[PDB]
DNA sequence: GGAAGATCGAAAAAAGCACGCTACCGCCCGCGTGG
DNA sequence: CCACGCGGGCGGTAGCGTGCTTTTTTCGATCTTCC
RNA sequence: UGGCGGUAGCGU
């Protein structure tokens, strides 16, 4: 099974998975670690939002990648955003330093 | 062309402003529209980058340099073409 | 916002901002209606209140396009906007009833509870509408906080009328915790803890006192924890999925919610109506489970189901857990780009390649070949190139040929352990549909080709591209991270193949001729001419590296065989021919590469693997090897020896049958007998398979290594061991039952003949054990891996040398008998602490900081020095992070560690990679006395008070006595412990022979060993009331035996005997050593056949005491042992201090120990249970860290009494044991790494000029910091006590409150950030891994460095 | 001189329990009132 | 006599009951040392 | 071109 861009998940914006819903790959947590192990972080960086769920980084990518440019933009993470929002649906005032 | 970079990060040190300078130079190929030094036998703008790391050519230092004089000789250029 | 992201800032939120969070007020528990699909007004989803359902669309169609962006409509009141505006707007509930927070009061300790310092049972009762609590009670007897019953209250409210105030649910509570004064109560809790002086009030006072400081500093109010208004989740993050048909699929979420708004209503209308007391009461309680089931369903008792007769989801529960959403979506998440499939192996592919196939790499890499496509105009637009594409034209084969030119891709397997894990190749385009994979990197991955599936990831970026280019190549990762070994190796038939290829016959065709070279060599082995086994003379022109570097070749007529002549050619123009001149096995070939790689460099030795393995596949393939039934010779003496073994256990078994012998003797002698005639086989099948073939040489006969192909791969190593040759021609060996007993009678049929039905049922115990060993194995390793990974990811390089003069001793590790790891290895790669001095001359040898290389470890060992001080992580003295120079050189690369490396996941990762090698479950005694060494050397005695006895040997009166063989050049052999009083063979310094008795000792009992000559005074025990004269009538003679404390009387229990030596006239010795006088107290239930007035001399046994005479872990539950600090069941208990050890009154039948100091009074005097033997003595002079009593060490106790190196050695020396035990190989520096992340918290002890409390507990760094900067100040220091925690509690106790949460432990970690009011700055890996930014380890160790030094500038 | 601080031991509660992949089953609903 | 609604639990004078292990808290019961 | 849970099985 193989997948560029395919559907996306309605809460987390991300990948599906399985072969049958044409989903992506899950990258373990210990994937993670192995990346930590090597110096490379970039890569982290492409595992992590610009390839996954960061929508305005998706199309970014998907329009640089078309045009041949190579260049990343970092963007933020929806299921980050995700979890900040369900926080702060309960007492907690998880929020955003201005600094 | 390229299967081992031992030569390069000997060159460079370190093995991690290794990347970061050519990938900066990879940049400067593709998208800056800047010649490759040494010879291009088809291949893509990465290699050509750790070929030039390899061959002393270019480092930071040599990058830098060569930025911020065409820096300011495009700047002398525009304030020359307004005045 | 990125620049806005330098920390997250948590606290409680207050009501006015949850309103202003809030968009709208939702007021009906309506959703999208059924009938129309657009949503119902003031429901959990609506358009007024958050985003409109399409983008820049109005729900009621007033404007549908962008020239309206930004417009309140009026018909309906929907904002034109985007659709993603719905995740990020809020709505608020009012509750019409206050309503407490269940995170602050069931989450263990209760904050409610703690603040109002009240039972959790009563503010249960009391919050739960069922009992009732005074809020002010006035001056009558009712106090401030009295918890009433309806029946008490109705009472009161009689006799005291109406001024008493008693509320009845959330909002008495919320009522008391305004009423509550912060200062007041934080002032008086704090004088009342300095003038306390209790215990018990020494503890929970402290707790509220910080409960009550981080209210204060923190703008949160106790009243903010009791809700009155909520907040719900934007609609779009509990979407109602449109199943197939009509049909929608449900939602736990919404569910819930509906049943808050539905009983809010309900509320509001019965208040509306005035209803009775009871009625709103029982509406209030009904709300108040409600808001339970909605905050964190489950958490107080029964779990609010559904429609599935299971628990729904809240946010609590899918907040945390391992399907939570901050470990499932978060710290790991699917990404495109990426694909997976079964692999085979590709001999024709070179290291650095890969085999994709065609369909996978055209859907890759769909993106490069649109834009390729559109570059090269043959595509006008995307949907053209879609359309090419699919079609698929040679041209877009074409197209994707040239884009995967050298494009590496990332592959990766499932269960990734260790760091080579996964490795990027350059990828290559192949037919079938299964990914091709090289044969060397197969061990690298750990994965066999027999199903296993492979992922792939393709990077776009070009900084990705380059860090495959430079660090995920499989051609940098040489060297193995955890030991240095080399990763890639060959193995299987490519070494079988060079075992053929160096085998060497004697009568081979061709025996006798002389070539000039390998070319002819080829020549005559490709025509037929010779046989590669032929030996034979060939002229070698070897290469040999001289001074400068340069290349010599020297041309000789050397004696080999055509094969060796054959692989020479392959071999660089470094190597020596001796390298290949051998009969080329596994570890040759193994040593072959090491020294190529270390003399040639990697470039040609990559390229020389490549080779060898091309020429071994070629001539494994030649060769023809095969197994057969006829190749498994039984050696013919194996049943004869059989039969005469059975003789042999007859006859024993006949014993047992007489009564001469018992059952365990028989049984024991019959598996001894059993084992001989085991090995005795074992032996035979070995002659007979090593030499078995017989070949004629011209001549007479003669003998040669057989060429028998079981021989062949048991020999060469290709697969298979001597064990398992053994099994399989010889005989399968004694197996044992699945409690661990050894089975009476053997397998004596071989695998070759058949097997009986008993023999087979015997080893599927031993099979479905150890299967169920490795199950049960694979869930505790990921576990402890991932604890491991958890506590070591902060720690990264950040600098180049601390500075320091502080480092940890090294010395080779004896356990007694052998040199487990000789001192080379270890300190291999560490750089030294201080100079290494030459021994007896006072010389420098090595100087103060340089790294152990190769060369510096050959001089270390020649000049015979056995004691290096190296630097250690912790020892590190930097803070945030370790230096360069304390952690040492890298494993992978043989140059000094670069800075950023992340080194404590490396630590993690190869301490985890070991675990499906260890054994959780428990295997299955044996008594010596005797001391008997092995080599020859001098002997040394250290930590020994010794007295000469009537013999003239030497006698133990020290408890810590050691003893060491020490060889002619100055370096210890052999170390053991020897126990107390023992007699000695010889003195310190005299030469002693190999299997000489050093010591012996009673094994069962300790004696009492007097250091003065002279009669013995029965003085302070008296017949019956202290001893009992108890006669033995084997002995037939009446002994007295001290009895125990509460066998005496109460002056028999304080007049315990003592034996006190006095001279012939009666006057006390009083000892020579010391004034005062000739004192031997006899301990407890000890029993003495001396009797009164019977001359002793000096070094002679007093009396006796009995003792008793078992600690099985395993591998497993042995490492998690030491690494979560785990106390032993039975601590060893160790002395506080130095001094005079003492008994006291017993107490609960229980023992008291008081330690006086010669100068300071006794600060201990601990409670000792009785059942618990104690080594001591009464009288004796006790030092600060000796062992009062034996047991398992406890390693708080170590780090108390000792300083944190030797709590480092204990644990690296256990861990390390237990490793080598196993037969795998952990640097000690991964150990080290793991320890210095576990002690990170340090314990004021006085606060001086700092700020900080006397009892609390805090960052070790934080104290370092403060100390230096006092000191410059010239203030005090605080004096700090480091604390060891466990890798659970010390991954939990960090300063970050994301990491921690990412951890197991949620719900507990953000209730006390929250009311503690705690700001978190992304410095860890893990929080950034969150976040999505650089992490601050690899390339983005320069970027963090960048910010940093731009966020100073700024300030 | 016999209660309050300290201890002990049992009970009760919380928390977790490696990773991927594949297949299918239920995502309404049944009983109680107002037009 | 159908459509909304509501609360959704099987089982039963209620209570969630059954061959894991570790850690933390609590509470009653007892031992002991002083006001 | 709609995925959310649960159940069972498979490979390490
Ligand atoms: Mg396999
Ligand atoms: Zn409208
Ligand atoms: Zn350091």
């Amino acid at each position: 099974h193989a997948r560029s861009t395919g559907s996306y998940s309605l809460v987390t914006q991300q990948p599906l998975g399985g072969k049958a819903q044409f989903g992506g790959q899950r990258f373990g947590e210990m994937e993670v670690w192995a990346l930590e192990a090597y110096g490379a972080a970039y890569t982290l960086q492409e595992m992590l939002t610009v390839k996954s769920d960061d929508v305005n980084g998706r199309t970014k990518m998907y329009k640089n990648i078309v045009d041949g440019n190579h260049q990343m933009e970092p963007g933020m993470p929806e299921s980050f955003n995700v979890l900040l929002k369900e926080i702060r649906s309960l007492g907690i005032n998880i929020e955003l330093e201005d600094e | 062309a390229r299967v081992t970079v031992q030569d390069a990060v000997e060159k460079i040190g370190n093995r991690f402003d290794l990347v970061l300078v050519a990938a900066r130079r990879a940049r400067q190929m593709q998208v800056g529209g800047k010649d490759p030094l040494v010879p291009e036998e088809n291949d893509k703008t990465t290699v050509i980058a750790l070929r030039e790391i390899e061959e002393g050519l270019i480092n930071n230092q040599i990058l830098d340099v060569r930025e911020r004089q065409e820096q300011q000789e495009q700047e002398a250029a525009e304030l020359q073409a307004v005045t | 916002k990125t620049e806005e992201f330098d920390a997250i800032k948590i606290a409680l939120a207050s009501p006015d901002m949850i309103r202003s969070w809030s968009f709208g007020e939702v007021k009906k528990p309506e959703t999208i209606n059924y009938r129309t699909f657009k949503p119902e007004r003031d429901g959990l989803f609506c358009a007024r209140i958050f985003g409109p359902v399409k983008d820049y669309e109005c729900l009621c169609g007033k404007y549908k396009r962008l020239k309206h962006r930004g417009v309140i409509c009026e018909k309906c009141g929907v904002e034109v906007t985007q659709t993603k505006v719905r995740r990020e707007r809020m709505g608020h509930i009012e509750l019409a009833s206050p309503t407490a927070h269940i995170w602050f009061l069931k989450s263990l300790p209760s904050r409610i509870g703690l603040l109002l310092d009240m039972p959790l049972r009563d503010i249960e009762r009391v919050l739960y509408f069922e009992s009732y609590v005074v809020i002010e009670g006035g001056m009558t007897n009712l106090e401030r906080q009295q918890i009433l019953t309806e029946e008490q209250y109705l009472d009161a409210l009689e006799e005291f009328g109406d001024e008493f105030d008693a509320k009845m649910g959330a909002e008495a509570i919320q009522a008391l915790l305004k009423s509550m004064d912060l200062e007041q109560e934080c002032e008086q809790l704090r004088e009342e803890l300095n003038e306390t002086n209790s215990e018990t009030k020494r503890k929970k006072l402290t707790k509220r006192i910080k409960l009550l400081e981080a209210f204060v500093q923190s703008g949160n109010k106790p009243e903010w924890m009791i809700l009155t208004v909520l907040p719900v989740l934007p609609p779009d993050l509990r979407p109602l999925v449109p199943l197939d048909g009509g049909r929608f699929a449900t939602s736990d979420l919404n569910d819930l919610y509906r049943r808050v708004i539905n009983r809010n209503n309900r509320l509001k209308r019965l208040l509306d109506l005035a209803a009775p007391d009871i009625i709103v009461r029982n509406e209030k309680r009904m709300l108040q489970e409600a808001v339970d089931a909605l905050l964190d369903n489950g958490r107080r008792g029964r779990a609010i189901t559904g429609s599935n007769k299971r628990p729904l989801k809240s946010l609590a529960d899918m907040i945390k857990g391992k399907q939570g959403r901050f470990r499932q979506n978060l710290l790991g998440k699917r990404v495109d780009y990426s694909g997976r499939s079964v692999i085979t192996v590709g001999p024709y592919l070179r290291l650095h390649q890969c085999g994709l196939p065609k369909k996978m790499a055209l859907e890759l890499f769909k993106p490069f070949i649109y834009g390729k496509l559109e570059l090269r105009g043959l595509a006008t637009t995307i949907k053209a190139a879609k359309k090419m594409v699919e079609r698929e034209e040679a041209v877009v084969w074409d197209i994707l040929d040239e884009v995967i030119r050298e494009h590496p891709v990332l592959l990766n397997r499932a269960p990734t352990l260790h760091r080579l894990g996964i490795q990027a190749f350059e990828p290559v385009l192949i037919e079938g549909k299964a990914i091709q994979l090289h044969p060397l990197v197969c061990a690298a991955y750990n994965a066999d080709f027999d199903g296993d599936q492979m992922a792939v990831h393709v990077p776009l970026t070009l900084e990705a591209q380059l860090e495959a280019r430079a660090l995920m190549m499989s051609t940098n990762n040489i060297l193995s991270p955890a030991n240095g070994e080399p990763i890639i190796v060959p193995s299987q038939d490519v070494v079988l193949g060079l075992y053929y290829m160096t085998r060497d016959c004697v009568n081979a065709k061709g025996e006798g001729m002389v070539l000039t070279g390998p070319k002819e060599a080829e020549r005559l082995y490709r025509s037929g001419l010779a046989s590669l086994h032929a030996r034979v003379k060939v002229r070698i022109t070897e290469y040999e590296k001289d001074a400068n570097g340069e290349l010599v070749a020297k041309t000789s007529l050397k004696d080999t065989t055509v094969g060796r002549a054959i692989l020479w050619m392959i071999v660089p123009k470094g190597l020596p021919y001796s390298i290949v001149n051998q009969a080329l096995g596994k570890k040759a070939i193994s040593k072959m590469l090491n020294t190529c790689y270390r003399i040639l460099g990697l470039k040609p030795t990559v390229i020389f693997a490549d080779q060898i393995m091309y020429t071994g596949f070629a001539y494994a393939a030649r060769s023809g090897a095969s197994v057969g039934i006829d190749d498994m010779v039984i050696p013919e003496k194996k049943h004869e020896i059989i039969s005469e073994a059975e003789a042999e256990v007859a006859e024993i078994q006949e014993q047992f049958q007489s009564g001469l012998v018992t059952a365990g003797e028989r049984y024991n002698k019959v598996i001894d007998i059993w084992a001989a005639a085991n090995d005795r086989v074992s032996k035979a099948m070995m002659d007979n398979l090593q030499t078995e073939t017989v070949i004629n040489r011209d001549g007479q006969e003669e003998k040669q290594v057989s060429f028998n192909s079981i021989y062949m791969m048991a020999d060469s190593g290709a697969r298979g061991s001597a064990a398992q040759i053994r099994q399989l021609a010889g005989m399968r060996g004694l197996m044992a039952k699945p409690d661990g007993s050894i089975i009476e009678t053997p397998i004596t049929a071989n695998f070759r003949e058949g097997l009986n039905v008993l023999q087979y049922f015997i080893s599927t115990h031993g099979a479905r054990k150890g299967l169920a060993d490795t199950a049960l194995k694979t869930a505790n390793s990921g576990y402890l891996t991932r604890r491991l990974v958890d506590v070591a990811q902060d720690l990264v390089v950040t600098e180049d040398d601390c500075g320091t003069h502080e480092g940890i001793m090294m010395t080779p590790v004896i356990e007694g008998g052998d040199v487990k790891e000789p001192l080379r290895d270890r300190v291999l790669g560490r750089v030294t602490a201080e100079d290494v001095l030459k021994p007896g001359t006072a010389d420098i040898l090595v100087p103060r900081n340089t790294l152990l290389h190769e060369q510096w470890c050959d001089l270390l060992e020649e000049n015979s020095v056995d004691a290096v001080k190296v630097r250690s992580v912790v020892s590190c003295d930097t803070d945030f992070g370790v230096c360069a120079h304390c952690y040492g050189r890298d494993l992978a690369r043989g140059h000094i560690i670069n800075k950023g490396e992340a080194i404590g996941v490396i630590a993690a990762q190869s301490i985890g990679e070991p675990g499906t090698q260890l054994t959780m479950r428990t295997f299955h005694a044996a008594a010596e006395s005797s001391i008997q060494v092995k080599n020859k050397g001098s002997i040394k005695l250290s930590n020994v008070k010794s007295v000469v006895n009537s013999s003239g040997k030497l006698v133990i009166t020290s408890r810590n006595t050691e003893l060491k063989l020490i060889d002619e050049f100055g370096r210890t052999k052999e170390s053991y412990k020897v126990p107390y009083g023992a007699v000695l063979a010889k003195g310190d310094g005299e030469q002693v022979a190999g299997g000489e008795t050093v010591a012996n000792w009673d094994p069962h009992t300790m004696p009492v060993i007097t250091e003065v000559s002279g009669f013995v005074r029965f003085t302070d025990m008296i017949d019956g009331q202290t001893i009992t004269r108890q006669t033995d009538e084997l002995t037939g003679l009446s002994s007295l035996v001290v009895l125990d404390s509460a066998e005496r009387t109460a002056g028999g229990k304080d007049l315990r005997p003592a034996l006190k030596i006095v001279d012939a006239q009666g006057n006390d010795v009083l000892i020579p050593g010391t004034d005062m006088p000739a004192q031997y107290f006899l301990p407890g239930k000890a029993i003495v056949q001396l009797e009164d007035g019977v001359q002793i001399s000096s070094g002679d046994t007093l009396a006796r005491i009995p003792q008793e005479s078992k600690d099985i872990t395993g591998g497993l539950p042995r490492v998690a042992d030491l690494f979560e600090a785990r106390r032993p069941k039975e601590p060893a208990i160790l002395a506080e201090i130095s001094g005079i050890v003492s008994f006291g009154k017993e107490t609960k039948g229980k023992r008291r120990l008081v330690i006086t100091p010669v100068d300071g009074s006794d600060p201990y005097e601990e409670m000792i249970p009785k059942w618990r033997q104690l080594n001591v003595f009464e009288g004796e002079r006790v030092e600060r860290g000796d062992v009062i009593s034996d047991g398992p060490e406890a390693p708080h106790d170590i780090l108390r009494l000792r300083g944190v190196h030797a709590v480092t050695r204990y644990i690296v020396n256990e861990v390390q044991d237990v490793y080598r035990l196993q037969g795998v190989k952990i640097n000690d520096k991964h150990i080290e790494v793991i320890v210095r992340q576990m002690l990170r918290k340090a314990t004021i002890v006085n606060a001086g000029s700092s700020d900080f409390l006397e009892g609390e507990q805090v960052e070790y760094s934080r104290v370092k910091i403060a100390n230096r900067e006092l000191e410059a100040n010239g203030k005090v220091g605080a004096t700090y006590s480091r604390d060891l925690l466990g890798i659970t509690k010390a991954s939990l106790a960090t300063e970050s409150f994301i990491s921690a949460a990412s951890f197991q432990e949620t719900t507990r970690v953000l209730t006390e950030a929250a009311v503690a009011g705690k700001r978190d700055e992304l410095r860890g890996l893990k929080e950034n891994v969150i976040v999505g930014r650089l992490i601050p380890a690899g390339t983005g160790y320069a970027y963090h460095q960048d910010r940093m030094r731009r966020r100073a500038a700024g300030e």
